[PDB]
């Protein structure tokens, strides 16, 4: 099911060692027994380590540099601040800027300031994933399939801004601003439905949901014989697997093993930034509407 | 024709209806009552399909499309080519998903499994049952569901979108958005934390679902757990797809003006609705 | 131009991805058999993928896939047809013979490991510091199968280390023997444990384990492999 019937406790897991510098690592955490009904009731430890205190301060730095920008934006009265949220916005240099890094403060400078904190803040982080793998001697799946993400990110406040001539093409920070700027950036480009990465995006987001859909149950089903230990099956093929294999096999045709359904599962999460990311980056720099585009092919 | 530890699996039984009768199958796959169910629904829903091509004078997929009745028809039945075409098949699609819905937990019964795949399927047939069937019938016509053709139906998104505003500001909207990214967030993790764990570096050994665990309370403090990262991902999709429902079926029934202005509520109260300043003041 | 370019250079990408994909998910169970166990004719389009070997923790060996498969092990079915698509009958009983929804895979007889090279599975008596520390505490109540007669008592829990999470119960018989049952196929009431798979009668019935600590990834399958096939063989006996 869903939810553990019964909780059960024991002495805080330190973890394994292997190449991991165990004066990084802080102290274990407080047990949630909230957290324990769904999954491991066990809070921390976390590794610090350089990368993840650069990281996190850039982190702070960026979220910070908004909300000041935000509450300028309010005349420094907390109630106007809560009414206005979602409003607030810091928008990029204007187009008469190009790519300089000369726009005053308030017309663009404290939005450059944010994104450096943001971009030093992204790499380290990706550098942090990449390492505590390393560390432990594990694959770096997990950096890689970091790495497409970061692809879709750096196309649309770097990548494109640059090569378009100005930042003022690129996201400015706020949630209801980098709505209207997404909704904005399709009615200019002639329709993004017409963007056959975007096509393709949608396709593997919608999928991901399909497959995280029939991979979830399918353990959830067959955990009555130790599905989710996989790795273990991977090793040493349970009845868990070949029901697992013989569900979908018999439904639909053809089937996975336990190594393959995760990479069926990798390999769709990564599409999704990895198409958008292209159909993106064509956007506005070799095809500047995307009917006219549907109408020649070119 | 059968994997190598498949035999011991084809034993009779687990049928919800006719018995040994279609407990059988047709090389890789099952058939069963439902089997044959969706066959049925299917080769028909297909026909009809062609048929309405030929009504429209064009054989090039881009260009096919079943179009629901025009909104004078209420929710009556309309003339084949004017819009009846497009209920029997909406009937036929709804046919052929239940019974490949319930094929499925007959397989379940067969392999002595639990029904989290039937059970999570259902609420894909639901979000088409909310598009095609109950907005429609809330709104009032046929015609608010969208047309069966591979760009008509995006249009019908883009039209249907852009009634009410950027959609973008359709609230249950942004939850359904969350859950997808969310989603895919996890698949891409879950996915690579597994591999990773499996295929390590060059010579060493196969990690251990501990060494998972570690990995990820060094990364961000804290680590799900094989039967969470599993549960966590039904829930997601399951989530994504519930809020997808809600966003429409609210939409056009008891909101029906621009989706942006529904947020005046907020902004609007009484406490902070006047003080000046800021972006509305 | 560009965008034609990236665009059919993708679907090019995707197709031999897929194909990557896929064979990959034919390291088991290949290549396909006829019932009778002889190589079938047809195996798709897909060649079997070039064998990878896995190095197994804690000097366990190393496992090779794909490769040479075999049930190890008899199967009591016999054929219901003359033609191939018909199932295949138990001959005895399919709970007792392991066929069926109560099938079990001759996995190792050694138990799971965890990372550090002791038994991942453990009787909660023997699994210093671990408490049940939220939900009602099984251990002691009654056990009921479908048939609503009791079996038997909890006499503990079988824990998962590493996770800190229940696994099995360990029942004890009117006969003064213990069995485990999947921690997934009890219900968890406030005054007894009800097991929907099984009735009364049947919980002799599972197999029981070697050692009284420990449990092997054989006999957890054989284990689950039985209760699981409760469901459409213990089925005359369940009544509600
Ligand atoms: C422009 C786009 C640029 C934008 C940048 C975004 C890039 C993001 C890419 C993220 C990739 C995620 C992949 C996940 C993964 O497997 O990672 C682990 C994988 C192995 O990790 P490991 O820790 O090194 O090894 C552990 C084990 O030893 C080994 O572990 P293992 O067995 O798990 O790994 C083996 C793995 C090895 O994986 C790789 O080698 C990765 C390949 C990366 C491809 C990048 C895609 C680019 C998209 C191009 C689209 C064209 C549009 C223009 O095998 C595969 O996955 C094979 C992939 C099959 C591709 C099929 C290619 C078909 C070519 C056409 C043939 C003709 C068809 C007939 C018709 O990582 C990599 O190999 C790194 C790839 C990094 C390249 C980035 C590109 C640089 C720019
Ligand atoms: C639910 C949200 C909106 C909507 C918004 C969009 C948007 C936005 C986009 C699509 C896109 C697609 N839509 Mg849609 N779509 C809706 C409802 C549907 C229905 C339906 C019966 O309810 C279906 C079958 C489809 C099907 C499709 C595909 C043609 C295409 C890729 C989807 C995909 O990868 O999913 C993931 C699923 C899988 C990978 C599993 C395999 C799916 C295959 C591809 C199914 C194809 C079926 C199709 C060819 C018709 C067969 C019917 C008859 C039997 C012949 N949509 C509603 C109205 N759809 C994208 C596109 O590029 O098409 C123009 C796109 O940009
Ligand atoms: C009016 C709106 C336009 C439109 C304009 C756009 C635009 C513009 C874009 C999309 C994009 C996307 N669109 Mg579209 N789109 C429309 C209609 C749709 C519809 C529909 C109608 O049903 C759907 C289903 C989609 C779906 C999608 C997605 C497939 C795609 C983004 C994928 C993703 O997950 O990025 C989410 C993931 C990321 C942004 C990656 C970022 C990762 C970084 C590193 C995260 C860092 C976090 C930060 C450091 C803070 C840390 C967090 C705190 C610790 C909490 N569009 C219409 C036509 N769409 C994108 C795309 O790829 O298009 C091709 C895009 O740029
Ligand atoms: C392949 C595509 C998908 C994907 C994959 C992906 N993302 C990833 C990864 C991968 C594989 C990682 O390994 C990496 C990760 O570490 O995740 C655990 C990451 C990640 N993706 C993230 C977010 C993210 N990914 C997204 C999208 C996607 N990621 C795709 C759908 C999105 C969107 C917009 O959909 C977001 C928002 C981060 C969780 C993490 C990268 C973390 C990072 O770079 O941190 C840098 C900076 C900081 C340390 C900032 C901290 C500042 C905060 C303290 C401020 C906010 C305070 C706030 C009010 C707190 C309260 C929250 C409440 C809920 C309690
Ligand atoms: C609920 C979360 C997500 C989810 C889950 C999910 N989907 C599922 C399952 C699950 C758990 C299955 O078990 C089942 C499956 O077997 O997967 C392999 C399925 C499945 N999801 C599918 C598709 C699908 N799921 C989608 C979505 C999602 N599925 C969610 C996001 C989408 C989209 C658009 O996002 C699509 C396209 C199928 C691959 C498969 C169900 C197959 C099936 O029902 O077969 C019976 C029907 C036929 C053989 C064809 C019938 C033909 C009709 C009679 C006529 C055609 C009419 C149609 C309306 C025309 C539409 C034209 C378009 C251009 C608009
Ligand atoms: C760990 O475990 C797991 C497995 O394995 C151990 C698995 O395999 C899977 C399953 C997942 C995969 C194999 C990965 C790839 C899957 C996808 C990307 C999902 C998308 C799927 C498709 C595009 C296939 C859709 C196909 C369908 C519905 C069937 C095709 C069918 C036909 C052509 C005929 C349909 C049947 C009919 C008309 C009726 C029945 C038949 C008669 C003849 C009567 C999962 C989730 C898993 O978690
Ligand atoms: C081998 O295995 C594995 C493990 O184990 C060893 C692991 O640890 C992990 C590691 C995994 C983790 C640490 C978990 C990661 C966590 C997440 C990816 C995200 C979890 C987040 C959520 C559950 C919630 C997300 C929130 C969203 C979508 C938006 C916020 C909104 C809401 C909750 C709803 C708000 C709504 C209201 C009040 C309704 C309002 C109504 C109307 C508007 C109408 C992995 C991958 C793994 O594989
Ligand atoms: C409670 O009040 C205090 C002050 C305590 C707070 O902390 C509150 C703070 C909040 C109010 C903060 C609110 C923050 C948000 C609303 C942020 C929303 C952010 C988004 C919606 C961002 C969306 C998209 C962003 C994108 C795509 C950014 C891309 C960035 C980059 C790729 C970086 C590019 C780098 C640049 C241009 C500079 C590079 C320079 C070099 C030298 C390399
Ligand atoms: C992981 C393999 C599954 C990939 C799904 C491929 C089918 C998607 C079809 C999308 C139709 C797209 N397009 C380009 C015309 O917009
Ligand atoms: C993006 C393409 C989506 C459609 C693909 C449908 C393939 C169905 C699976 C057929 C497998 C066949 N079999 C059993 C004969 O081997
Ligand atoms: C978009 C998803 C499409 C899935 C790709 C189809 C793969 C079909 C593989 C059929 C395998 C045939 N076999 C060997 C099982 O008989
Ligand atoms: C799964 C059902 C989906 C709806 C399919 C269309 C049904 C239309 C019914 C109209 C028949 C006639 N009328 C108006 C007299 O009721
Ligand atoms: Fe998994």
């Amino acid at each position: 099911d869903i939810f553990s019937q019964v909780q059960v406790r024991g002495p805080a897991d330190l973890g394994m060692t292997e190449d991991v510098n165990l004066a990084n690592r802080s102290g274990v955490g407080p047990f949630s027994t909230l957290l324990g009904w769904f999954g491991n009731a066990q809070l921390g430890p976390i590794y610090l380590g350089s990368l993840g205190v650069l990281s996190l301060f850039s982190g702070l730095m960026w979220f910070f540099t908004i909300g000041i920008w935000f509450w300028y934006q309010a005349g420094w009265n907390p109630a106007v601040f809560l009414r206005d949220l979602f409003f607030f916005s810091l928008e990029p240099p204007a187009p008469e800027y190009g790519l300089s890094f000369a726009a005053p403060l308030k017309e663009g400078g404290l939005w450059l300031i944010a994104s450096f904190f943001m971009f030093v803040a992204v790499w380290s982080w990706w550098g942090r994933t990449y390492l505590r793998a390393q560390a432990l001697g594990m694959g770096k799946h997990t950096a890689w399939a970091f790495l497409s993400a970061i692809w879709l990110w750096m196309v649309l406040g770097f990548i494109r801004p640059i090569l378009m001539g100005s930042w003022s093409e690129a996201v400015p920070y706020g949630i209801f601003s980098h709505l209207d700027w997404t909704n904005n950036f399709s009615l200019v480009h002639g329709n993004l439905f017409y963007n056959p990465f975007h096509g393709l995006s949608i396709a593997f987001l919608y999928g991901s949901a399909l497959l995280f859909a029939m991979h979830g149950a399918t353990i959830l089903a067959v955990s009555r014989f130790g599905g989710e230990r996989e790795l273990e099956q991977i090793a040493d093929r349970g009845t868990a697997a070949e029901r697992a294999a013989l569900f979908w096999r018999w439904t639909m045709g053809f089937n996975a093993t336990m190594e393959g359904i995760h990479r069926w599962a990798i390999w769709m999460a990564v599409l999704v930034t990895l198409t958008g990311g292209i159909g993106i980056l064509l956007s506005g720099t070799v095809v500047d509407n995307w009917y006219v585009w549907g109408q020649n092919h070119g | 024709a059968l994997l190598s530890f498949e035999r011991k699996y084809r034993v009779p039984g687990g049928t919800l209806v006719g018995g040994n009768l279609f407990d059988f199958w047709v090389g890789p796959f099952y058939v069963g009552f439902f089997g044959v169910a969706t066959f049925f629904f299917a080769a028909l829903g297909i026909i009809l399909i062609a048929w309405s091509a030929v009504l429209q004078g064009t054989w090039n997929p881009q260009l096919i499309s079943v179009y629901p009745p025009a909104l004078e028809y209420g929710l009556g039945g309309a003339p084949l080519a004017k819009g009846g075409l497009w209920q029997i098949i909406t009937i036929c699609a709804t046919g052929a998903f239940v019974s490949w819905a319930l094929r499925e937990v007959e397989i379940c019964r067969k392999l002595g499994i639990g029904y989290h795949i039937p059970f999570a399927f259902a609420f894909a047939i639901l979000a088409y049952l909310t598009l095609v069937l109950f907005r429609p019938v809330m709104m009032g016509a046929w015609g608010y569901a969208f047309p069966y053709g591979i760009w008509t139906h995006l249009d019908w998104v883009s039209n249907t979108g852009y009634t009410y505003g950027n959609f973008h500001y359709n609230p249950a909207h942004m939850i359904a958005i969350s859950f997808f990214f969310t989603n895919a967030l996890a698949l891409a993790l879950h996915g690579a934390l597994v591999l990773s764990a499996a295929n390590p570096e060059k010579g060493k050994e196969m990690r251990t679902p501990d060494h998972a665990a570690t990995f990820f309370r060094d990364l961000v403090g804290y680590s799900i757990g094989t039967l969470g990262i599993h549960r966590l991902g039904l829930l997601l999709s399951l989530s994504a797809v519930f809020f997808s429902a809600l966003c429409m079926i609210i939409t056009g029934t008891i909101w029906f003006d621009q989706w942006v202005d529904w947020w005046q509520w907020w902004v609007k109260l009484p406490w902070w609705a006047n003080i000046p300043g800021g972006i509305n003041g | 131009d560009l965008a034609s370019l990236a665009i059919y250079s993708f679907w090019i990408f995707l197709a031999g991805l897929i194909y990557y994909l896929q064979t990959e998910n034919m390291r088991e169970g290949y290549p396909l058999e006829n019932e009778d166990g002889t190589p079938a004719a047809n195996q798709g389009p897909f060649p079997l993928p070039k064998p990878k070997t896995f190095i197994l923790p804690h000097g366990r060996g190393t496992l090779t896939v794909p490769g040479p498969e075999s049930e190890d092990r008899p199967i009591a079915l016999a054929r219901t047809a003359v033609s191939e698509g018909f199932p295949h009958a138990p001959t005895g009983d399919p709970m007792k013979d392991g066929v069926g929804p109560a099938s079990w895979v001759a996995r190792r007889d050694l138990p799971e490991l965890d990372g550090h090279g002791h038994n991942k599975i453990k009787p909660m008596k023997a699994a210093a510091g671990f408490h049940v520390s939220a939900g009602k505490n099984p251990i002691g109540l009654p056990v009921r199968g479908c048939d609503l007669e009791i079996a038997g008592k909890v006499v503990d829990i079988w824990v998962d280390i590493p996770e800190q999470m229940a696994r099995f119960l360990e029942v004890e018989l009117k006969d003064g023997s213990t069995r485990l049952l999947p921690m997934q196929m009890v219900k968890v009431q406030s005054n007894r444990v009800h097991v929907n798979a099984l009735s009364s009668d049947l919980f002799a019935g599972i197999p029981t384990i070697k050692s009284p600590t420990e449990v092997t990834l054989l006999e957890e399958d054989k284990i689950c492999g039985y209760v699981a096939g409760g469901l459409m063989y213990a089925a005359p006996k369940r009544k509600s």
